[PDB]
């Protein structure tokens, strides 16, 4: 995360972290339940073997209060496109049930029609992660968060050098030095309504980080709410 | 005289009080002069639902995300289990 701030305790409890073979976090995710994790499809191809670490809030010091779970199964969108990053969404069914606790709790999945009118129409959303604190910098020590204004498709598309499909949306600032970044990918984009946080986007990609003229690109989760429930009703 | 002006609307009943009139609203009207609708669709205040709102026959119907049960009043959502979704964690 570039800009923003560190999450306070129990503030971004739906934040999961995919760690590679070297227990190095390489992508974020969103706890959907005690067994499922929402992530980006492209993240499924950046580690030979990965696990899911939740409750973790400082990658350097082992404060504890966290846990690593083995992925029983991985459900990627059969339409994921490596070149455009369209259909960039996935769900991982854990081998062991997450034990919700302080800093480990799920984010609500909204109802499609209601999300598009009551959430997606809001002024801002919240994206978090252990990504990079600058395009060139390194991954942050502690979990961070950022409030990113929703951007209109038109403006989004006119700013992109890559196609913005309908399974995507923009969020962030034109020139303000704040945005998501590598490492935050797959992570949560949440929108609050009456103090309840609903999953609204997945950190997909962007042209750099906090780069003037450009924004961050996320996977419009509303287009996949039916897909998700499907995936979530498995083995 | 307070009621001489018949300040009430929607067939409400003006009833001059101590030193001020009063309107006893009909079913579905409120406010000092029964000039407001008590019935509001999802467009206004989310129809008073705590979470999801939707209309069914020109009438609001609330709902909640899994892990929640709709209050008996038909609006509020009550977390059934220990760590309901979308809520930050305490303790
Ligand atoms: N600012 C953000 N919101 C953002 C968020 C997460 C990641 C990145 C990012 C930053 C630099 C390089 C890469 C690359 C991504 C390579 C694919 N690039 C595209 C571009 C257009 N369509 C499909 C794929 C990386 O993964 O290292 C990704 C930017
Ligand atoms: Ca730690
Ligand atoms: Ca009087």
């Amino acid at each position: 995360i570039v800009g923003g701030q560190e999450c306070k305790d129990g503030e971004c409890p739906w934040q999961a972290l995919l760690i590679n073979e070297e227990n190095e976090g390489f992508c974020g995710g969103t706890i959907l339940s005690e067994f499922y994790i929402l992530t980006a499809a492209h993240c499924l191809y950046q580690a030979k073997r990965f696990k899911v670490r939740v409750g973790d809030r400082n990658t350097e010091q082992e404060e504890g209060g966290e846990a690593v779970h083995e992925v029983e199964v991985v459900i990627k969108h059969n339409r994921f496109t490596k070149e455009t990053y369209d259909f960039d969404i996935a769900v991982l069914r854990l081998k062991t049930p997450i034990t919700f606790r302080m800093n480990v709790a799920p984010a609500c999945l909204p109802e499609r029609d209601w999300a598009e009118s009551t959430l997606m129409t809001q002024k801002t959303g919240i994206v978090s992660g252990f990504g990079r604190t600058h395009e060139k910098g390194r991954q942050s020590t502690r979990l961070k968060m950022l409030e990113v204004p929703y951007v209109d498709r038109n403006s989004c598309k006119l700013s992109s050098s890559f196609i913005i499909t309908q399974n995507m949306f923009c969020a962030g600032y034109d020139t303000k030095q704040e945005d998501a970044c590598q490492g935050d990918s797959g992570g949560p984009h949440v929108t609050r309504f009456k103090d309840t946080y609903f999953v609204t986007g997945i950190v997909s990609w962007g042209e750099g980080c906090a780069r003037k003229g450009k924004y961050g690109i996320y996977t419009k989760v509303t287009a996949f709410l039916k897909w998700i429930d499907r995936s979530m009703k498995t083995r | 005289d307070q009621c001489e002006t018949s300040p009430c609307q929607n067939q409400g009943k003006c009833k001059d009080g101590l030193g001020e009139y009063t309107c006893t609203c009909l079913e579905g009207f409120e406010g000092k002069n029964c000039e407001l609708f008590t019935r509001k669709l999802c467009s206004l205040d989310n129809g008073d639902c705590d979470q999801f709102c939707h209309e069914e026959q020109n009438s609001v119907v609330c709902s909640c995300a899994r892990g929640y049960t709709l209050a008996d009043n038909g609006k509020a959502c009550i977390p059934t289990g220990p760590y309901p979704c979308g809520k930050q964690t305490l303790e």
